[PDB]
């Protein structure tokens, strides 16, 4: 953990089914759920490296 | 290099005498010198910073003085334990350079 | 992605594109931030007795 | 001169040790609680709250009689039932978060018993200083 | 003690007349949905109980 | 990476999405003050099965 | 309040290379800079300064007269510090040393461990 | 129970007795001053006006050297020219707001000579205290 | 600056002595002078590069000697 007093910069854009020039994961490709068992609710997924 | 000179080379003197030691600088470096005491089988310890700084701990014996190029310790009274090594040095911009370092002695 | 409603166990999956609430976006990015507020006051157990 | 850094003793960083080092560096956060057209209210009114927030604290200490200083000793006796533990153990193993979950439960009645003890005080002082 | 010298006190009891904004109060009954009425509106403060005389 | 909650037994298909609006059914975007509907239709079409 | 221990070889032969580490703590402080130093001394003379780094950056800074036989490496995950010496000789059997100094407002502190020494032989 | 009530002790309702018992209910008031889209604007207006008025109160009492109590003494002596009567009466038989309306001519001269007398008292204890 | 004076332990006085002694670096003079002379203004601006240095003193020197006497008062 680690306190700040701002965050860093935040460029707001707009899209559907697709992110464009945010940010990248380092490690490797990762998935995010709330409660992924159920077919409910959505889910993302971060990329690695960009694809132009 | 800005060279220091120290005097006297050595010295030897009896427990509870006056005496005082003298480091010369090669040129003008203001106030930013620092000396360095250190005894025999342990890394050195600093014992006056800015020669106007006294560090905490030290005895009240030991005064420092001086500016330009030269710079004066006095200590009022000898003690066994006084009996150590000195060295002047400078806290200027690079490179970094130290005294040959002056032994009080028993007599 | 969202993934289609399935029956039974037919050892497949299917997944689609979704998207429309605008919120997913900026949740993407700020999700390594906490707000707090403190606390100053406290007590506590000492060997002590009030000045008389 | 040349080498020497810039070193720094700041925020709350110094929240995971036990109680006697802490307590070393309270003035520092003591310090950061009063620094500095639809949106214009809005900042307005938390800086108000804020203002209202330090002067509710400063009340409350005002009145059990310990203000102007850190630290303050009182006259309540330490009740057992709460938790016994002992001194060493709890001035050099726990962190100050740990406490503060342990001995949520009481903490009104200290409160009362510390207002009551100070009522107490000044009453007899104030009608000893009346007959003197 | 015929001679006395002054001394001040705090918090007593006395008052004056003046004028002053005041602020409105509203019961948390009419909060209960009922969104749509010229007055009544959600701005004011929720009130409280057992008023004390 | 996927595969780790769902067993390593199975088949993962991808399909367009399933129908709506033209603007949930579309990818939409900006581009230099300019508005942009795409058809995404050939990127999630393919299947994979074990091993 | 920090303390600094030192680890390397004790012997090894001439014109081989040498590597020393020593590591390091942040006493009670919170955040600032630790400018690393490396001392040494040989027997029966005056010390000389080997060189530098800051625990925020990686421009380690020589001696202007040894400059092409040091290299200097730190470690953040191990939050350590490294020396590599080439081309080794006779004169470099000395004590060494890895200190650092504080930059309190207007006290300037030093540590200086302990050191460990280093022996040059065939 | 069956007959058990409850008798509290109220806000402002000892103004009706005499000089001398009134004063022996006081704190209760003191621990009532900080209590804590154009229908909603005046209520930033009472806010500030609360605050500044406590403040006010605050640093009028901290200049005349009393802060921290209720009752406090001081050293400038009484004068017959302001007004008569004798002890007995006036702790015996009359209200404040009696008092209030006797001497509201001389309050101005009554203040102002607290603050000059402190401040001697202060510069002689400076150098009672330096010259050793 | 009521909180600020309130760390320095004076609350309530428009007076207070303090332990921190008087280093000649920042400006050796003499009594007589500085107190006959010399006016509000000038000095302010005579002795306008040491105040942060200064204000560190008082705060530790506070907390270091509430510290010690705490414990004096707890064996009591
Ligand atoms: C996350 O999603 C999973 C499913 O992917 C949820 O698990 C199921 O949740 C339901 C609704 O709470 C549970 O209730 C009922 O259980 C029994 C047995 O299935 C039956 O009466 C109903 O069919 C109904 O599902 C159910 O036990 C639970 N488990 C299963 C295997 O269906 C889960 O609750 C969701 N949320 C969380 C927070 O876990
Ligand atoms: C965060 O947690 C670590 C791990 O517990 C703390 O390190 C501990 O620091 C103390 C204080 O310096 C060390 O105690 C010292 O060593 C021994 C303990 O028996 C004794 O000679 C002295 O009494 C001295 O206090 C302790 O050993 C050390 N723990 C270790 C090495 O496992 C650390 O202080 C905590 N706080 C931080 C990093 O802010
Ligand atoms: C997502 O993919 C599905 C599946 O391919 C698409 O549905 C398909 O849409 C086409 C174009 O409308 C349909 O073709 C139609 O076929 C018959 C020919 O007699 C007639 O209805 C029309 O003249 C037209 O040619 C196709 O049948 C239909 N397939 C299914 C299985 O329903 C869907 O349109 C795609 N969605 C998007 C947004 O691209
Ligand atoms: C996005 O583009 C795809 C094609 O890349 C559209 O889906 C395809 O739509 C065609 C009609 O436009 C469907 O019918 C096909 O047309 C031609 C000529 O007849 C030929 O390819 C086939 O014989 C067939 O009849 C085609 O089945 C359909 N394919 C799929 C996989 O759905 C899609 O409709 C476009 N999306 C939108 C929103 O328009
Ligand atoms: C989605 O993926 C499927 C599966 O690969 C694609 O279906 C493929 O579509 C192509 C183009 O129409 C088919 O090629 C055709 O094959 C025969 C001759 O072999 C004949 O019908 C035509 O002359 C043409 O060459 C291909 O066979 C077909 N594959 C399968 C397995 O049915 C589909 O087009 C893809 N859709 C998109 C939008 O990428
Ligand atoms: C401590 O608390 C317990 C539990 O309420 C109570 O029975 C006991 O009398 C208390 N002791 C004192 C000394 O107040
Ligand atoms: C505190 O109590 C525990 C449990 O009886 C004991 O082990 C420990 O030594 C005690 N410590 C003291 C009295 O400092
Ligand atoms: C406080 O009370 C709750 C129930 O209200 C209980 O679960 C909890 O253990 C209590 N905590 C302590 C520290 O006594
Ligand atoms: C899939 O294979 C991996 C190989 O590492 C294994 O660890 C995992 O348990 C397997 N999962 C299954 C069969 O669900
Ligand atoms: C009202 O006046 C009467 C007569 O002087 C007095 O006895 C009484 O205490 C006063 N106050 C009351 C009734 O509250
Ligand atoms: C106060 O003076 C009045 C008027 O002369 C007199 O009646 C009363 O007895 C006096 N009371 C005293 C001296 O207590
Ligand atoms: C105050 O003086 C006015 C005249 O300026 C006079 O009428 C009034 O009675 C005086 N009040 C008191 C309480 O002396
Ligand atoms: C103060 O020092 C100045 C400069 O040395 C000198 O002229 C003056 O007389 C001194 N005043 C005293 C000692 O009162
Ligand atoms: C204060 O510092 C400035 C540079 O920041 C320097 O020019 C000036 O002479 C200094 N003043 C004193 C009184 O030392």
């Amino acid at each position: 953990v680690s306190t700040v007093q701002c965050t860093h910069g935040i460029k707001p854009v707009v899209s559907t089914q697709l992110l464009l020039n945010g940010s990248l994961a380092e490690e490797e490709v990762m998935i995010r759920s709330e409660n992924i068992t159920n077919n409910a609710k959505n889910i993302l997924v971060q990329f690695n490296t960009p694809v132009q | 290099d800005i060279q220091l000179t120290q005097s006297p080379s050595s010295l030897s003197a009896s427990v509870g005498d006056r005496v005082t030691i003298t480091c010369r600088a090669s040129q003008d470096i203001n106030t930013d010198l620092s000396w360095y005491y250190q005894k025999s089988g342990e890394a050195p310890k600093l014992l006056i910073y800015r020669a106007s700084n006294l560090q905490g701990g030290a005895p009240s014996r030991f005064s420092g003085t001086g500016s330009g190029t030269e710079f004066t310790l006095t200590i009022s009274s000898l003690q066994p334990e006084d009996f150590i090594t000195y060295y002047c040095q400078q806290r200027y911009s690079f490179p970094i350079t130290f005294g040959a370092g002056t032994k009080v002695d028993i007599k | 992605l969202t993934r289609d409603g399935g029956s039974t166990n037919s050892t497949t999956e299917t997944f689609r594109p979704g998207g429309g609430d605008m919120r997913d976006n900026w949740r993407s990015e700020l999700y390594k931030y906490k707000v707090v507020k403190i606390e100053p006051l406290g007590v506590a157990p000492t060997r002590c007795k009030r000045r008389v | 001169a040349v080498g020497i850094g810039a070193v720094f003793l700041g925020f709350l960083g110094a929240a995971g040790s036990t109680m006697g080092a802490a307590s070393m560096t309270l003035t520092v956060q003591a310090r950061n609680l009063l620094s500095g057209t639809v949106w214009g209210i809005k900042q307005l009114q938390a800086r108000v709250l804020a203002v209202e927030r330090y002067l509710r604290d400063q009340q409350l200490l005002g009145i059990w009689g310990c203000s102007g200083k850190l630290i303050c000793c009182t006259n309540v006796p330490w009740n057992s039932s709460w938790s016994n533990r002992n001194l060493s153990e709890i001035w050099d193993n726990m962190t100050w978060l740990q406490w503060d979950k342990e001995i949520s439960n009481y903490t009104q009645i200290i409160y009362g018993l510390l207002e009551e003890s100070q009522n107490q005080q000044e009453k007899n002082e104030q009608d000893l200083l009346a007959l003197d | 003690a015929e001679n006395l010298w002054v001394t001040v006190y705090y918090g007593v009891p006395v008052w004056k007349d003046a004028e002053t904004t005041l602020f409105c109060a509203s019961d948390a009954k009419a909060y209960e949905t009922e969104k749509h009425n010229v007055w009544a509106t959600h701005a004011c403060v929720p009130t409280d109980p057992n008023p004390q005389e | 990476q996927l595969r780790k909650h769902f067993g390593n037994n199975t088949i993962i298909r991808f399909a367009n999405s399933s129908g709506g609006d033209l603007e949930v059914t579309t990818h939409s975007f900006n581009c230099g003050g300019e508005f942009f509907y795409c058809n995404t239709s050939g990127l999630f079409n393919s299947t994979w099965i074990s091993n | 309040q920090v303390q600094v221990q030192e680890s390397g070889p004790g012997i090894v032969k001439p014109s081989e290379t040498l590597s020393l580490t020593c590591a390091a703590s942040r006493g009670p402080f919170s955040g600032g800079h630790f400018y690393w130093n490396w001392f040494r001394q040989p027997p029966g003379k005056g010390l000389e300064w080997i060189g530098g780094i800051y625990s925020d950056g990686d421009a380690a800074d020589y001696n202007p007269s040894l400059e092409s036989r040091v290299a200097i490496s730190r470690d953040r995950s191990a939050n350590r510090f490294s020396l590599k010496l080439i081309s080794v000789t006779t004169t470099d059997t000395a004590v060494y040393y890895c200190s650092s100094t504080y930059s309190w407002n207007n006290v300037w502190f030093d540590q200086w461990g302990q050191g460990v020494l280093v022996t040059v032989s065939s």
